[PDB]
RNA sequence: CAAGGAACUCUGCAAAUUAACCCCGUAAGUUAGCGAGAAGGGGUGCUUAUGUAAAAGUAAGCCGCAGUGAAGAACGAGGGG
RNA sequence: AGCGAAAUUCCUAGUCGGGUAAAUUCCGUCCCGCUUGAAUGGUGUAACCAUCUCUUGACUGUCUCGGCUAUAGACUCGGUG
RNA sequence: ACCUCGAUGUCGACUCAUCUCAUCCUCGAGCUGAAGCAGGUUCGAAGGGUUCGGCUGUUCGCCGAUUAAAGAGAUACGUGAGUUGGGUUCAAACCGUCGUGAGACAGGUUGGUCCCUAUCUAUUGUGCCCGUAGGAAGAUUGAAGAGUGUUGCUUCUAGUACGAGAGGACCGAAGCGAGGACACCUCUUAUGCUCCAGUUGUAGCGCCAGCUGCACCGCUGGGUAGUAACGUGUCUAUUAGAUAAACGCUGAAAGCAUCUAAGUGUGAAACUAUCUCAAAGAUUAAUCUUCCCAUUUCGCAAGAAAGUAAGAGCCGUCAAAGACGAUGACGUUGAUAGGUUACAGGUGUAAGCAUAGUGAUAUGUUGAGCUGAGUAAUACUAAUUGCUCGAGGACU
């Protein structure tokens, strides 16, 4: 359960080729700016049509 | 292994649910983790339906799912619920509340969501 | 040989008595009259088979290629299209009934999907044996045991292909043969089978003619209760 | 597409019987059983009190215990098996349905029965 | 299941009181000892006042099983004890009288001589 | 965790029946102290009254599937060195 | 002297008697006891041993025969690393 | 005395077992000092299998019982980046001896560790980028594979052929079996830790009732869904061909004779397929069907701005799926999950009241009360007034 050698740079880069972040959805914010993310509160301290949030 | 923290247990989760439903009954809005909110929503709907019957035995039943608060004691909060919360939801079958996703938690990126009232 | 089959879903399992006072376990499968998408002749598609379209849905719940080839053959909007080899008895767009496919007491086989266990150890996967926990065993109690292939400078020093290991289990289709057909219900599109049928709720079940028992039919007995008061 | 899973009882309708008296356990009943020795149908009476009534619909099973020659005989029976005759001799008061503290008791103790 | 050298009792006046299954008759690895099985046994205890003694090896037919078994009728005949009856190298018994209930499903397997001597047959 | 009940294993490693209170009882040998808590067993709740200082205790009734009802509980016998 | 295949004995898988359907384990028996054996003490010795050991009861997931649930880890994710 | 002692984990037990036949059984067959039964010898033959206990550390070995039979040789007499440390090679102490003694005994006893986060090849399932010949959806055939390809007992023909008598068959069929694999959740068990309970004490709910916290999930009695099996169901093929050993026919060698030289066959569980399952990265990137596009005009129109209209990805409801990925259904005209309601299910007549009671208590109100998950209708809440990729045929 031990390594006999080290890991090369380029094989490590090929290993890290899979490193990628998921794509976050894009949704239009009508009443305010900064178009939001789908199934999230809108930008403007509000879900989208209903305001009940603050950025404190 | 050796000694450690027990993390979360079913009794611990149900006690947390009791505390959170007590808080939401005191206020009407709770911001928590998505999983906790969606888990507590079903029990909240059950409690609302049981309270809309307006029976003292139902008060005894709901006693075992509430945690006391200085602002709203058990009797005070129960009376408030039976007075102005219960009658509003007789016409609607279920679905007395809505959960809306907030932003993620700073510490652990937990999906925060706010559960609040609707008709 | 010529293959007679039908599609259905296991909606439960129960037991039904028979004559001479013995019971028969019963798997109940909902069936449906399939609408034949096409029959592929050896002079038409180089080998005889039948592609059946079933699990009807709405046209707005249907893909454009699907509706295009359904209207090409003047079919109904359905969900699944599956091919059964060696099928010549019927033609395109024909509703099917179980009585014309199978008899009341013959033997047929059923292909059904297994219960998906996800990641499963090789212990349950091949019914292996687990070590003890007495007289001193340490951490390994449910362990691989011996896995050495070759020692020394070069004897095997490798794990060969396809060793019986852990991995995907269930969620795949197997076939069980020599199961006695019990009865049909055309009014409600239902069928009863004996033995043990794989498949969870909403699973896939395909009844075909038994290879070992092509046309042998046995006199299955029945029990009816007329004792009410 | 439209399913109910009530077909389980729909096919079961042809086997259900309604004569069955109210009994789950704690009731002393005798069961007459018809046995064909290829002829000359004999009647075997297997008396006793029911211990368990588990199952659903046609799957309901009830266990009857007798005590003959000192040996206790426990046999599970189905509702809708043919060649069986059921009845109710006497019943008592039921505080709990499932019982297993009776599969070991001795005699000289008349079980509690109501009028 | 059933252990090796599982102890069990007698059900008739054969001069014995305690016996132990030393081998299940037939092809080994069957590791199944249910009702109606005729198995090789060794007499753990036999009263000297009786006709048999301890230690001897013979073959006995089990009559009751504390686990019981499920039947193809759908009925589940279960007993609360494990015991057997002893045969004298034949289908005839040794005890003048046979005590305890017996099953009727061994009719095709002979032993009809003992069935009438038993107190009752299921 | 059923059924066995040491059949796995050199090997009851480990788990595991028992204990707490009361009523009993207890073999052989003994260097008279033991052995021995031998072994082996049985009983333990509530209510009513009687109990004395409370009770230990007694009787009557009431329930349970259970009454050291939940926390802590003695493993045993024989032999040789 | 006493004692003895004895932790001491190669012959041995000693002999025999018992256990054991089944015992290179065990208890006593005979004494050529290769080197038992008398303050290196010989012989037994009552009770006891976190002493070695055998047979054995109750009891059991050590075995048939593993599986189930709970958490913790793992797995996934943000941070540290 | 050969690479290797700046280490080549070695005894035994369990587990993986695998391979091979110089085959033990099952099988085909030849011959016999082979009446039958029961045999013996021999060739082919690895498809499959070849028992459990007591003893010694023990594979060795002994014994007992049992099966169609209870094979043998190999892998560091395989298997400690699997377990045990059991005797054997720990210190400790001792027995007998040896040696005047440091200690030793290829004699013995008492006991006495078993460290390790997987870098690479490889392997199991598993997704990701590309591409399969304009772009997708599927339907696939199957080049090439995997699994299985065990076997006994009772009865009938049969006390029959055989044999003489006595004794006792050959085939097939029926039933009974053992074994293991796969699948299953209705019968049966086990779990069933947000199900139903009786439930003691303590501390609280200002007290009673009735509850909560903790005492293992307090204890104990059960148990829905679910999970498993100790529960249930299938399996032990058949067929065609090539055939081994072997048995042949015709037929020459060598006019006879002759299974062989040509030819013509039968024939083994071994082999090919017939059986079960997957499968085109199967670069030979295979085949088919449908769908969508060809929207002025500018380099091969080569994106020129519209870059699919087919559909898919991001996001969510989700669980049948689910390590995570992936599979699948649904996304407001939405029946996807949750909620509500109705039903079931079991737990087991709920509290309160009334009656009776001096009191533990008993009955009626009531098979009532309840229920994580079983069955289904209602949009009641969330699945958004959302985004992206996704075609102008590369060449004939």
């Amino acid at each position: 359960a031990v390594q006999q050698r080290r890991s090369s740079k380029h094989r490590r880069d090929k290993r890290r080729s899979h490193d990628a972040l998921t794509a976050q959805a894009l949704s239009v914010c009508q009443k305010c700016g900064k178009k939001k993310l789908f199934h999230r509160v809108c930008s403007c301290g509000m879900y989208g049509d209903l305001r009940v949030k603050k950025a404190y | 292994s050796y000694i450690n923290k027990p993390g979360k247990t079913s009794a611990w989760r149900v006690m947390t649910v009791r505390q959170q439903v007590s808080a939401v009954l005191a206020y009407g809005k709770i911001e928590t983790t998505l999983k906790k909110a969606k888990n507590t929503q079903k029990r909240l709907d059950k409690l609302i339906t049981l309270a809309k019957v307006d029976n003292f035995n139902n008060r005894r039943q709901v006693k075992k799912w509430l945690l006391n608060t200085n602002l709203f004691d058990v009797d005070q909060l129960m009376d408030h619920l039976f007075s102005k919360v219960a009658p509003k939801y007789e016409k609607t079958p279920g679905g007395y509340s809505r959960v809306l996703k907030l932003g993620p938690r700073r510490g652990d990126a937990t999906e925060m969501a706010i559960l609040q009232l609707t008709d | 040989m010529e293959i007679r089959g039908i599609f259905g879903v296991k909606v439960g399992m129960s037991q039904v008595f028979t004559t001479n006072n013995e019971r028969l376990p019963i798997t109940v499968i909902y069936c449906e009259p399939n609408q034949v998408a096409g029959v592929k002749t050896e002079a038409k598609d180089k080998y005889s088979a039948t592609l059946l379209s079933f699990d009807t849905v709405e046209n707005k719940k249907l893909n454009k290629p699907q509706q295009g080839f359904f209207e090409k053959n003047n079919l109904k909007p359905t969900k699944h299209l599956q091919e059964i080899r060696n099928m010549t008895g019927f033609e395109m767009g024909q509703q099917i009934t179980p009585q014309n496919l199978f008899q009341v007491g013959e033997y047929v086989d059923v292909s059904a999907i297994s219960k998906g266990r996800g990641f499963t150890g090789a212990i349950k996967r091949w019914n292996f044996k687990i070590g003890p926990l007495g007289h001193g065993a340490g951490y390994p109690h449910r362990f691989q045991g011996s896995v050495q292939a070759g020692r020394g400078g070069a004897s095997a020093q490798r794990v060969f292909k396809g060793k019986k290991m852990s991995g995907h289990y269930g969620h795949e289709k197997v076939t069980v043969q020599n199961l006695r057909i019990v009865g049909f219900d055309e009014a409600n599109m239902l069928v009863l089978v004996s033995g043990a049928i794989a498949g969870p709720e909403g699973g896939v079940v395909l009844i075909r003619t038994a290879k070992k028992k092509p046309g042998v039919v046995k006199p299955i007995e029945l029990a009816v209760q007329t004792e009410k008061a | 597409k439209i399913n109910k899973q009530a077909l389980i009882d729909l096919v079961e309708q042809k086997q259900l019987k309604a004569y069955v008296p109210e009994f789950s356990a704690g009731d002393e009943v005798n069961v007459a059983i018809k046995l064909k020795e290829k002829e000359k149908v004999r009647i075997q009476n297997f008396t006793g009190t029911v211990l368990r009534r588990r199952g659903k619909g046609i799957s309901e099973t009830f266990i009857v215990r007798k005590t003959t020659d000192g040996i206790p005989i426990e046999k599970n029976f189905q509702i809708h098996n043919p060649n069986i005759s059921i009845e109710l001799k006497r019943r008592g008061k039921v505080r709990r349905a499932y019982i297993s503290y009776m599969r070991e008791r001795s005699g000289k103790a008349a079980k509690i029965k109501e009028r | 299941m059933v252990s090796f050298m599982t102890r069990l009792n007698v059900a008739d006046n054969t001069g014995a009181k305690q016996v132990g299954i030393i081998k299940v008759l037939g092809s080994t690895r069957k590791r199944y000892a249910f009702l109606g099985d005729v198995v090789v046994v060794s007499v753990k205890d036999a009263i000297p006042s009786g006709m048999v003694k301890k230690g001897q090896v013979l073959r006995a037919v089990i009559v009751r099983t504390k686990k019981g078994q499920q039947r193809k009728d759908g009925t589940h005949l279960k007993f609360d004890d494990n015991a057997c009856v002893l045969i004298k190298e034949d289908k005839s018994p040794r005890g003048t009288r046979i005590f305890g209930p017996v099953a009727r499903e061994l009719r095709e397997r002979g032993y009809n001589k003992i069935l009438s001597l038993a107190v009752e047959v299921v």
